[PDB]
This record gives C-alpha cells, structure tokens and sequence, in this order.
C-alpha cells in the first residue's frame, strides 16, 4: 500500500552528504516502469527513404503495440579503413520524422 | 557382400577405379617366415629394392606397387615424397621416378609365383559371458598370391598386395580353395552374414 | 569522501551542424503525447539568439539556479524554502506557454474533404492543439530563429551578449552563427531537485540520471522555474511536470542515450565521471562564479587512482562502471585534454553535459592575410565568433579557459597537417599549448576518426543489485493490473498479489 | 598481470628445457621406419626428434608476462605462421593488427599489436587465418602447391579479398573461405565434404 | 455467408523429433510466473502416451468438448447451461494440480553456503513451488512419459488405442513412438468459450485467436473442463485462467508465433484459412463423427475464387490476408494435397491447428523384404506405426484419410528419387495417389525445402482498422496509471484523462 | 512460368525477385559478372581490367543478406572508381591509373 508507505517516512532514510546538503533515501522507484514500458518495442526492421537526398541512410523501424512508432539510425555498416572515420549514424532530421506518415 | 558383388563377381567401373587410385591396395606388403606359414609383415619400401627404384630421398619412406605391366614402381604420393623434395606429393597415377604415367595393378592372382597360406588374427571366438562368440581359430590361414622378390641386401622375400590380404582377410573364396573362406552367405566364416548374424543377433537377410 | 558515478555527457560544438535530427528522435519516442507536444527534451538553439523558452538564460526574469548568500550559504534564487512555499498558489515567475509557442497542427483533411466546385484550391491551416481554434497565423515555434532567423537587433536580446559592444556584429562581412543542442544537465547539485515541495525530484544513486517521480509529483510547478536551464516541461494535461530523463532505460544496459546515438554530426560522447558527493556543496558554493569550473573539475575523481578505485569500491561502485570510468572519452576531454567546458556553471548547479567550444572562419580584415603560427590555418586571435562570447556561455565570462580549448584544437590540426601533408613533425603548435604529441594524437583519434566504441562508453546500471532481478526477468510486462507495484509494504485493500514476485515463501531457509 | 608483479625476485629471465614429441606433419614425423628401437633398452642411440622426443630450449620472461600476453608477439614476423606441414609470411597481416588494434606505448612489447581486448584477440584470430582472411588463404593454398606441385590457388583466389571482421559477423554470421587446413570445399555449387581435396585436387593423405 | 480469417497452424509430425524447443520459448516468454509455472501452453508428449494432464483425451472422464443430443442440436458435454451452472461451487469433473505435476524448484544455494565441516557432499534437494516445503521425491512432471518412460501397461492405457489389439506392441521388435507437440487449437467452435459463465473467453474477429479476457475473467474454472484438448490453464495465483495467446503480439505485424519460427526441426507452418462462421454450427452438429473432418474442409473457402474474394471484400477482410490466403502453406496442406488432418474431430471444436501424420520404420518381418510399389523405399502397408492409432487421434477412427496422407508422402520420394538417383521420370507412385508431378514438385518445395518465407505466411492484423492507431504510436507504453484505459466511457472516478488519446477537440470540423 | 507466352522464364512476380534480378545481372553486385564486364572493357583498351574484380569473382550479394547488413558493392567498368580496402572511390581514378580513355 502506497498510503502504509507513507509511515516508514523516516524509516527510508539513509545517509546524509555533502555536511547535511543531502539526503539519501532509501525509498520505491517502481514508477520507472512508466518509461520503461514506452521505449520497449515488438521489433525492428531496417528500411530507408525513398527520397531524392543522396542520403541512402539504413535505418531501424520499431514496431510497438503492432504498429510503426519511430526509428533510429541502423550504425551496422561496414566500417571503413581504421585510418577513415566510419559512416554510422548518419540520418537527418527529415528522415527521423517519417513515421509520422503511417498514420497521420 | 560389397566386395564379392561389386567387386569381384560384376566388378563396379566406379568402384575398381577409386580403390586403385584412392587406396594403399594395390602397395606390396612383405610376408614373415612363421612355422609351417606366413604373417603379414611391414609394408615394402622403395629401399628395400636393388637400385631403390632410383629414389635418393627417403627411400625407406615410400611404398611400392606393381603396374599393370608387372613392373615394379614407387607411385607419387608416398609420405616419403613430403619432405626432402618437391613436386611429387600428389596422388597423380605417375611413377615416382621417371615422373611417367603408371596404372597400379590392384591383384596378383593370375600373376603369382606360388600360393602362400598366411596366418590371419580371428577374436570373434573371445569375449565375456555377456555377448555371442563364434569359435573358429585362433589363426585363420588364407591361400595368397605372391611373388619373390630379390632384395638389395641380397636376401629373398615374398610380397603381396594389401588389396589380396584384405580380400582374404574377409573370407572371399577366390579360386584357390582356401577353406577358411566361405562357400557362401550362409557358410559360418570369419567374415560373413551368417556369421554376423550369430555375433549381432541381426538377421543375415538385412546385412544383404 | 562518497564516491557516486554518472555517464556525463560533452558535446563538440566544432562538429554541431545544427540539423536537429537529435529533437526529432526524442520527440518521437518521448513526448509525442498530448500535454507535452509542445516540450522538447532535447532542442537545439541557433546563437545569437533568445531560445526555448524565450530568454531561458535571463535568471533575473526567470529566477532559476542558485544564489550565493552573504553568509555563503546557498539558496535556490527563486527563493528559501518560506519564500518558494509562499509563492506556491501562483508561482509569479513561470514561463506561460507563450514563452515556448503555441502547439499547432494543421487541417490536412480538407485536403481530402474539401467539397466538388470548391471556389478556390483547398489547404491546410493551421489550428491550435491547445484550444482546437483555428489560428489566423503561427507567429512561434520552439526553432523560431534557426540560423539566424529574425531581425539582429532582436536576436542580439541574446543574454550571452552582456558586456559585448556588439555592434560591429550587425554587420553583413562579420556575420557569424553557432549551433547549441542542449537536454537536462543532470546536475550534481540540481536547482529543481531543491525547489520542489513535494520532494518528487531526485538523483539515482547508481547513476546520477535525475528523474521527477510520475507518482508522487503533485503539479506544484515550482521546479520548472528552478531550472536554470528551462529543462523541466509541464505537462499541461497530467498536471504534472516531465523532463529529459537521460534514457535511462537505454543507459541501464550500457547503451547511448537516444539523442547521443541518432546524432549525424557524431558530436556527442558519453562516458563516466566519478564524484565526490560529499564536496558537492562546498564546491556550488565557492566565493567567486569565475572559480566554480575549476571548483567542479576538482569533484571529479581519477578512475586510474587506485586510491579513488578502492574508496569506489568501498562505496559500492560496481567493477564494469570503474573500468568503464577509466576509458572515458567525457573524462579526457574535461579532465586531461580540457577541451569540454560547462555550460553556464555560474547558476552553480555542477551541470553534467558539457560542450567543446566551436572553432569559426577567420574574421573580416584589410588583406588576405599572412601565414600565422598555424601556418595557412588560423591562429585563435583571427577567429570570426567572439571569444567573449563563448565565455559568457561556458565559462562564468572567464575567456582563458576557451582560449585554451580552442588554440589546443587548432594546435592538433597544425600538428597533423604537418604529419598529413609536409611527412614531417611538427610539435611547434602543441608545445606552446602544453600538448604532448601522444595527447595530439589521442585527441584526433576520439575527435576526428571517432569509432562508435569509442564516442560511446555506457556500462550497465546493474539492475540486478540490491534488488531480485530473478523474478522480474520472469514476470515484468505483463501488465494485468496487480494494483501491488509501488510499494513496498505487501498489505494492499484489493487482496491482491505482485504478479512480478514469489509469494509462497521457502520453507526449507 | 598479479603473476608479473608477483615474481619478481623469484622468477626473472629463464632459461626452460622443453621435451617436444615427434609432430605429425612435420619432417621429423618420418622417425623410426622399419621398426621400433627403444633407446634406453640400447637398441639405438637416444637421438632426440627421432628416436625420442626434441629437446628445446625455451627463455622465458617472467616479469613480463602480462606484457606479453596483451599484445601479439614477434615471432609471427620474425618466423611466420603456419599449420598442418605447411607455413607462410603474415607481415602484411600484423601490418593491419597493428592498425586494428593499435600498439604498445612502451615496454617490453612497444610497438607490438595490442591484446586488451577480447576483440582485439578475435581480430587476431579472424586476420591470421586463411579461412577468414582470402589474403592468407592464396598465401597457404600457393604454400601447400610446391609439395603437390600442382596449382591450389585457384582455390580462393576468387575470395582474396574476403576479409571477415568481428563487427561484421555481429551484423550477421559469414561463411568461412577454403582452405588448405582441410579437405573439402566452402562452395557456392558444392557442399563441403570432407576429403574432397584429396579426390579431386589429388592431395595426399598424410598417411 | 459471413466471410472470417484466421491463421492456421499445420505441424508435420513425419519431421518432428520431439526436442521440446517449442515448449522452452513459450515458457520462458509467457508463463515463467509464479501462479502458472506448471502451464506448458505448448507442450510435447510422446506417444504412446497418457500426456500432460493426464489422459486429458478421456473425455469420459474429463467431460471436455462437445456432444450432439438427440435432436441434432449441440451441448457441451459438460452440460447445458444449467447443468454448468449447477456445479459451479465445485467443479466435480475440475483436474486436479496432480493431473499435471507438482511444480518443484531445488534448493541449490545450500551448494553455496554449506557450512564448514560438512560431513557429507553438500546437494541441492526439491522443494514445492506451491507449498515451499522439501519434496522427499519428485513422482511426476510435464514430460514424464518422454520416448517410452514407463512400463507399456502403463503406457498404452493411452486413449488412442482403443479398438486396438496392443498387445503385439508390447514387444521389443515392435516398438514405435512418436511425438506429438502441441497447443491450443483456436478452434472455429470453442468449447471453452460455450462453457464460460462470465463470457470472457471470446475469439477475435480479424484473426479468429481465442483469449481469455484477464480483465473480465472471474475464475468460475468452468472453461478448464470445457477445452477438451485441456489446453486451459488456471493460474492459482490470479485465480483466473490462462491459455497459449497465439502469440497474438507477433502475429498482428505478421510475425510467426514464437513456437513456429523456435521450431528447430522446421516442421509448423502458418497461413490463412478463410472460413464461412455462418456454417459453424451446422459442420460441428453433423450426424457421424467421422464426418466432422470433411465438414470442416467445407466450411473453408477457396482463396483464388473471385466469388470468395468479392464476399471477403464486402465482409471487411483486408486486402493483405486475402493475398496471403491465397498463397497459404496450410491451405494447400490441408485444401489441396490432403496431408495435414484435425486433432480429435470428434470433439466437434473445429479445430485450427492441423497435424501431418508421421511416416516409420518398416515393421518387422520373417526375412529382409522385397521391392514394392515403391522400390527400395516403404509401401503404406510395411509401416510399423498402426495406421488406426493415428486414425483415432486424427481422424475420429477412419482410416482412409491417414492412409491417403502416408501413401501420399511416400509416392513424392519414390517419384523424387526417380529423378535425383536415376535421372528419370517415373509418376507410378503419384498417379496410384492423385498427384500430378506438379503437386508432388510444390510439395517437395514446401516440405522438403521449406524455406522461411514458405513455412510462414503470415499477414498483418492491421491494427489500424476502425481505431485510431495515431494517438497510440504516439502515447502507448508510458504506463504512469491515468486509469483510463479498458473503457469506452470517459467518465472516472479519478478525474484523469487517457495518456494516448487527445482531449482537445477540433473545433475547425 | 509454367505456362502462357512466358513458360519457363524466370518469375518477376514479388519485388524481391525484381531486386534478385537486379543484383544478379549487375557487375556491382555479381563478381561474376564484373569480371565478364572489365574483361569486355579490356577488348577496347587493349590492356587488362579483369584484375580490378578477380578478387571477388564469388561474390554475390543478396537481397536478404543486406536486410542482414548493408554491403559494399563491387569496383565496375560502368563507373571510374574503385571499392577497395586501401583507396577510397575516387572519379576519374580508372582513367589516370587505368588508362582507360573519357569518352570524349
Ligand atoms: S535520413 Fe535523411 S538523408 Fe538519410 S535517407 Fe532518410 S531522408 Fe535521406
Ligand atoms: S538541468 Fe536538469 S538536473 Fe539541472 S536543474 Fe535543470 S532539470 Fe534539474
Ligand atoms: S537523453 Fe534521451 S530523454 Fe534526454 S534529450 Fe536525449 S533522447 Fe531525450
Ligand atoms: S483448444 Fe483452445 S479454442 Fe479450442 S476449446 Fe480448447 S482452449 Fe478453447
Ligand atoms: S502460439 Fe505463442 S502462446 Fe501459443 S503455444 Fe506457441 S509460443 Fe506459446
Ligand atoms: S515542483 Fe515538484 S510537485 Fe511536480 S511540478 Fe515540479 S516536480
Ligand atoms: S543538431 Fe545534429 S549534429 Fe548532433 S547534436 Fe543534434 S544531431
Ligand atoms: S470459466 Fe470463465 S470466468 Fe475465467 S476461469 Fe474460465 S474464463
Ligand atoms: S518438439 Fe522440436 S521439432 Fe518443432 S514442434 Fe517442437 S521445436
């Protein structure tokens, strides 16, 4: 029970720091799920853009609740010699914002 | 049964080819004087010949064979041709030595000097209490073919081929009359499916 | 002495190209819900220019970070804990909606609707997400001054401009614009975390990524204007207050931060920072603001001390995090190379996101110019974008340290130009800013190849410690409705059971 | 790296005597060819790498055996590398190490590949070796065609390019390239079987 | 005519080699929690073979299924509404924890902390999952009777063998097993939703999955009998029951269940049925058991006729999963080469997981044997599995399907090895069975070769259909608890409003 | 095809087999094929271009191994470059370290 929580107030109280700045407490983080649960996703499947950019960028497509709900750049291609920088991510902004059209 | 149907009885194109090329059967094995009969001994060795069959390098380290001609040659492919000398490590069909094509010959039954009997090791009369046994001899003698050989320390010495000593060695009859052979499927012989049948407890009609 | 670690973040301002492709991905992850469409945890800000919100950096009109009292003491400039308590029923300093833009989108259907012998050619206006009205004109948006969008004049509001005769600046051939991405700082001494009065707000012991509670937050919106940076977004629809929340479910196996591993200009580099929490304070508290960077890099550990390796462990910093700390990118570019400077540390929060000042073309002169100690590269003094500028931004107005951050990297360049071009070593640069050959090349290593292991060095947040990971591995996720998650005493008026837990315990011990 | 620290005052530079049996692919393999002579009984001289086992020598640095063991040694550019009766020059190999890796600052190993990582072990591994290296494979299949004296080149010339890396075969597991360290091909129009070498590019049995 | 589709499942039982893969990735994925750790919703057994839970196909006993009364109409052979209702306060046919297993776990931490002086090797002994004290034996397990474990007196009491002389079996050179994996059906005419009293239990109308609404359940465990594959699993915990979910996850973006593409020995294919749920309930009411088979064939529709497709389109089938119907590996199965039969017709479910009944070893004969129809290869006749065992787990005791089936299979090898061993044509063997060289080439491709994109044809469930799939890829996921969702009135006590949905109104139309 | 004014070519039923298509007649994606395309090149020139693709005579890329992960394609007469580990593709390098004429 949240509400019988509430009781072991000073019971969650851990170590001070910083001369009495701070308090360290021992209390529940279970409400971390929240975002946790939004990032998670069923799969990814990589894609790319069908535009006139020369940007040829590969991507991953998160599916969620059987739907598409956003990507982010595939950093898997084949890496260049160890004296050139690799080509990972690259991606722009007009592509992170594709999905929008799926259902919009 | 594979041997005295495909090889033998209708011998398999394929088959006689592959072993002639692909195996140590048609190299010459040295028999070793036993009493009253004959043991396979060690393989011979170009060494073991007059002019070594003119191999300088490792001659002790390469087997031997008889063509299709009844020459004597020292085939490419011996491990003695691995080290020492180049160019010859290969299973070509050539004669080591003047580096010409050569057809081994696999058998020397119709080519020998004599029939020898050579005493084979049989174990199938052993075992525990716990597994079917089939008591024959110890020492199971086989009517081979030969042929004697002038050796370079001037001794003589009788060969033959590892391909008539495995023929033997599974109980083919081959017209010599050996009677440790078998007369048939079903004749009790060190190695057949009526044999095997005793040992295994399966039945000789599926081996076939 | 307690020793706490954190994954920092530093950001190559010399690479930013302002693309903004950070924004979109963490929009669409994490704020694409009604009540935050309008909060972008991650934006990115074209300088000279006011921001999002508006003038967010103006402390005076927004009263965020802290304030040092006579007596040395510190207090949020919003106010002490009475002061703040006493401006809860309308916290007079808030930032309205305004201050950000009013969300809109558009009516694409009457493109699809639009009826046959229509007059004209349908189009989509523009209509408000907040009151569903239709609206006559969009006259804002949180990138409103992208690249210098808007008259100079306007843009030169920008805070950053303080005790800068900028006039010269208003024109054409002395033209000049920077890139500024910036999310949460994640703070070692967070002014929201201090100017909330429910206590919602926090820092994660294990990894210092600082979170408002979704649970206990209670809509007091006074942490919103704590924040010196304008981080923290209400959510206008839960009545509750959300921020950037580091990607804590990425960070916590190791992996980079959305913004961090979609970001096309490979300026971001993640890598862990050990503190001393217990200096925190008197660090945020130090006499002069000119001295608060300096203060800050003195709470950073050396991760290779074994003297601090030990105390971590002791402190129950787990071995993968040390090891991790010992091969921070984060740590060599504030700690060794001092290449990454705060942002804004005077508002005296400890911020963990740092930025590498960027380099710019030379400015406007009578000639072409000569060859200078760089040789056909410039030297720092030739610079276009205003040394004090930069120093108004990163450090307190102090222009040494971005001095030094900026010849260092202009020093590698003459120093691989020689090695690249001439096949010849050439150390004349590095010398004269203290860099050793083999520090050069590190830093072009991290900096210019910049392999993916390499911008990246996230460990786990070892989820599995002091906690029991067995039975969360086998029923996290299904999310039926326990009604027994959240706390910690078992009693619970549904008579109800943890779906995610053992409750017929061992009898066997 | 306990082990360095720790013997020092103990264990120094050492000399360490080596008994080595006869190799199977190696010139020694061809020992005792008629029969068997047991030295000890006086029926032969005791001959070691023939009639009993080699006799090596081996210095061994103690201290620096943590050094040593992160960072690839100098005997594969000294000597080369090799297996199974043939051997070969991988300079070019510990050329790419070094740039895959990086070096040794200091120390006993300066200027040798480093060995940190468990990666940069698999590197090692994936580089060296002619099935994952095509460059290697020409390199061992040309070494192994001057004791058959027939070309086995042709083997993976059309893949002498292929060079898997670690990061790739984590985007997705690749085929190995022939080689002459078995028998059988890695074909796009035969299966691997083994023994196919010796039928069709008439190799020798090691027998 | 009501046009539905439903993606059916087709296990070729002549491949299987009963490794339980399968069985491990369901667990591991949807019942590893406390409360249904003894639920194998898939699950292998060997038959012979009483299974899991025990002689579950004794419907004598556990009164699952349906009967036909008297007056042609249906009845769960539970009983009629009332008759259920009457035995609700105790569930007098309800099997018992026993039926299954004791689930156990070991106390293998007592190998950790053992303590000093021990006088003998520490062990880790069971202990129950359900009570947590020490077990003196484990007596049973989900798999107990794996490959032929126990006594055949034992054994053969399976259900399966009634109306066979078994004795013959019960000898050396007789033996025979086979593997049957397997899970809930999603049967076009559930007996566990009939038998429900709350009406939780429902099929899904666009993808026909039958679930267990974890929300609406109330735990009358009525349904548990009611299934006659006893594929219904009640979670003590809970208090409400479970079931295997289809995976429906996966399958609404056309992904294969977990246990298809787990499948090591490749042997589960996926694809599209269409079926007439108007004629339901006449196919599953008709007069002769061993009709049931047929009738069901009939209630499926040719995906390739216009006829079909046009009522399909009209019906609300989409575009996507009538091409997929159309190229599905479970039609041609079970329509077309009439290899694949129903488990347990009889129980008049309408059952939509298929099986291909499994080829054997020759039985054993006085010499070696001679060539037959088909060579050197077995002829129908020669295998050494009873053809009416498999007739009565497949095809309610009728013969003749299984043996078209076998033959069927043997007349593609005979035919193929014609052509891969001698070079030659030889269409004997199909034309003695029906089938053209074109049939037995696509059966080959799909059996033989199998490849992924061939075994599995799964189409989209299309989420986005008569919802607002928008307002969800933009707020789904963050679970803070508006306590909003799962109802279709605004209206809630909380005064909260749903975190995926938008609250503001247009107000331009 | 089985059948029609077709029978027995192969099938462009699926836009991967017109993407199987197109990399398996392509010298870019088919080794086989580049070396056929430089040794047709060589007739004109008079000097040889089939060591530019020798090394990757095997190589064939297919469309579910760049779902698996994106690949590097293979140096063409049909352009003037190269893909190679040790120098970066550079226009115009064919016809300064070839010889290999612009058409002009
Ligand atoms: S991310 Fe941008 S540049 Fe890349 S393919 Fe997509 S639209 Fe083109
Ligand atoms: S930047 Fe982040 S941690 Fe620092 S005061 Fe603002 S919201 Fe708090
Ligand atoms: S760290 Fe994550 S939540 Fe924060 S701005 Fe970046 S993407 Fe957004
Ligand atoms: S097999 Fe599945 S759908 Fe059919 S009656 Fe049983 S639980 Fe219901
Ligand atoms: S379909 Fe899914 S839930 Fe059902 S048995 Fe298979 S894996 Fe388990
Ligand atoms: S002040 Fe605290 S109560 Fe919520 S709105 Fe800010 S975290
Ligand atoms: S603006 Fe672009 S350069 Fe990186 S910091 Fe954002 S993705
Ligand atoms: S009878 Fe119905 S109420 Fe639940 S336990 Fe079965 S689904
Ligand atoms: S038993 Fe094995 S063969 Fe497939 S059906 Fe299950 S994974």
């Amino acid at each position: 029970s949240k509400f019988l929580d509430r009781f072991r107030y000073a019971k969650q109280k851990g170590e001070t720091f910083a001369d009495g700045h701070g308090q360290l407490l021992n209390t529940n983080r279970d409400w971390e799920d929240g975002y946790r649960q939004r990032w998670q996703h069923d799969k990814i499947v990589r894609s790319t853009h069908g535009v006139n950019c020369t940007g040829s960028c590969s991507w991953k497509i998160y599916v969620k609740n059987g739907l598409v709900t956003w990507e982010t750049q595939q950093t898997d291609y084949p890496r260049t010699r160890p004296d050139l920088p690799n080509h990972e991510p690259r991606g722009c902004p007009r592509g992170a914002s594709y999905s929008w059209y799926l259902y919009s | 049964v594979m041997l005295r149907e495909f090889h033998l009885d209708n011998p398999s194109q394929y088959f006689t080819d592959y072993v002639r090329r692909y195996t140590d059967m048609p190299m010459l094995v040295m028999l070793e004087e036993r009493d009253g009969y004959y043991a396979a001994g060690r393989m011979l060795r170009a060494a073991d010949l007059v002019a070594a069959l003119g191999q300088e390098n490792n001659p002790e380290w390469k087997t031997v064979a008889f063509n299709t001609n009844g020459e004597m040659v020292a085939p490419n492919g011996s491990i003695g041709f691995r080290w020492g000398e180049k160019g010859k490590w290969n299973l070509e069909q050539r004669d080591g030595k003047t580096g010409e094509e050569t057809e081994l010959q696999l058998s020397l039954l119709g080519s020998q000097d004599e029939i020898a009997e050579v005493g084979f090791p049989y174990f199938g009369g052993d075992g525990t209490e716990h597994f079917n046994k089939v008591e024959l001899e110890n020492v199971l003698l086989h009517k081979l073919p030969v042929k004697r050989l002038q050796l370079a320390d001037g001794s003589t010495a009788l060969v033959t081929t590892v391909y008539d000593l495995t023929l033997a060695n599974y109980g083919l009859e081959r017209g010599l009359n050996d009677v440790n052979c078998a007369t048939s499927y079903d004749d009790v012989k060190a190695y057949t499916p009526a044999w095997a049948e005793q040992i295994t407890g399966v039945s000789r009609s599926q081996i076939i | 002495m307690k020793i706490r670690s954190q994954v920092g973040m530093v950001l190559n301002l010399d690479k930013a190209i302002g693309c903004h492709t950070c924004s979109v991905t963490c929009k669409n992850v994490w704020t694409s819900r009604e009540g935050v469409e309008y909060a972008w945890f991650n934006n990115v800000e074209t300088k000279p220019g006011q921001g999002f919100p508006t003038d967010w950096e103006n402390q005076e009109k927004y009263k965020g970070g802290w304030i040092r009292k006579i007596n040395g003491k510190l207090q949020p400039r919003m106010g002490n804990r009475a002061m703040l308590l006493g401006k809860i029923f309308a916290n007079p300093h808030l930032p309205g909606i305004d201050d950000y833009y009013e969300p809109f989108d558009f009516d694409y259907q009457n493109l699809h609707t639009a009826p046959e012998g229509s007059k004209s050619q349908p189009i989509a206006r523009p209509r408000s997400l907040i009151t569903g009205e239709r609206m006559a004109k969009i006259e804002k948006g949180p990138n409103w001054e992208d690249d210098l969008g808007g008259e100079f004049d306007k843009l030169a509001k920008d805070k950053n401009f303080d005790n800068i005769q900028k006039a010269m600046y208003s024109q054409f051939e002395n033209t000049f614009m920077m890139y500024l991405p910036r999310l949460c700082e994640h703070c070692l001494n967070p002014a929201c975390v201090a100017t909330c009065p429910s206590g919602a707000i926090y820092k994660r012991e294990e990894d210092g990524i600082v979170l408002i509670d979704q649970d206990k937050c209670r809509g007091w919106r006074m942490c919103i204007t704590g924040c010196p940076y304008k981080k923290i977004y209400f959510n206008w629809k839960s009545g509750k207050s959300e921020k950037c929340i580091f990607c804590y479910p990425r960070i916590e196996a190791g992996q980079p931060t959305v913004c961090s591993e979609t970001c096309v200009g490979r300026i971001r580099y993640l890598g862990v920072l050990l503190y001393d929490a217990d200096a925190i304070e008197r660090a945020a508290s130090t006499e002069n603001e000119k001295d608060l960077y300096q203060r800050q890099l003195d709470v950073f550990l050396d991760p290779n001390d074994p003297k601090v390796i030990e105390q971590a462990i002791k402190d129950g910093i787990p071995l993968s995090v040390i090891e991790a700390a010992q091969q921070s990118p984060v740590y060599k570019m504030a700690m060794e190379w001092k290449l990454a400077l705060p942002l804004h540390p005077e508002y005296r929060t400890l911020p963990m996101v740092w930025y590498v000042p960027p380099l710019s073309p030379i400015q406007s002169a009578a000639d072409a110019g000569e060859l200078g100690s760089n040789g056909i590269l410039p030297d720092v003094e030739s610079l276009r974008i205003p040394v004090q500028y930069l120093a108004n931004l990163l450090t307190a107005g102090d222009t040494k340290p971005v001095l030094r951050a900026l010849k260092r990297m202009l020093a590698m360049r003459h120093y691989k130009r020689a090695e690249t071009v001439d096949g010849k070593v050439d150390t004349r640069a590095l010398e004269e800013v203290g860099l050793t050959e083999a520090q050069a090349q590190e830093m072009y290593r991290y900096l210019a190849i910049a392999n993916y292991e390499d911008r990246f060095v996230v460990p786990s947040s070892h989820r599995e410690l002091a906690r029991e990971a067995f039975p969360e591995k086998n029923g996290c996720g299904f999310t039926f409705g326990d009604g027994c998650h959240g706390s910690d005493t078992k009693f619970n008026l549904f008579n109800s059971r943890r779906i995610d837990a053992i409750d017929v315990t061992s009898k066997t011990e | 790296k306990k082990f360095s620290e720790v013997c020092v005052g103990h264990l120094g530079k050492e000399t360490d005597i080596v008994t080595l049996p006869i190799q199977h692919d190696s010139a020694a393999e061809l020992a005792q060819p008629l029969d068997v002579k047991d030295w000890k009984k006086g029926e032969c001289d005791l001959i070691p790498g023939k009639t009993a086992p080699h006799i090596m020598v081996v210095e061994r640095d103690y201290p620096a055996t943590y050094e040593r063991f992160t960072s690839i040694g100098p005997l594969m550019e000294k000597i080369g590398n090799g297996g199974k009766g043939i051997a070969w020059n991988t300079q070019s190999e510990m050329d790419l190490l070094r740039k895959l890796n990086y070096t040794k600052a200091e120390g006993p190993a300066k200027g040798q590949p480093m060995l940190n990582t468990a990666i940069d072990a698999a590197e090692m591994i994936l580089t060296l070796a002619p099935e994952t290296n095509g460059q290697v494979a020409v390199k061992a299949w040309a070494a192994l065609s001057e004791f058959t004296g027939r070309d086995h080149t042709h083997l993976a010339l059309n893949k002498e390019d292929e060079k898997i890396r670690f990061r790739d075969i984590q985007a997705q597991p690749r085929k190995i390239i022939s080689s002459p360290t078995w028998s059988g091909l890695e074909d796009e129009h035969v299966s691997y079987n083994a023994g196919y070498t010796n039928v069709h590019e008439l190799i020798p049995w090691r027998t």
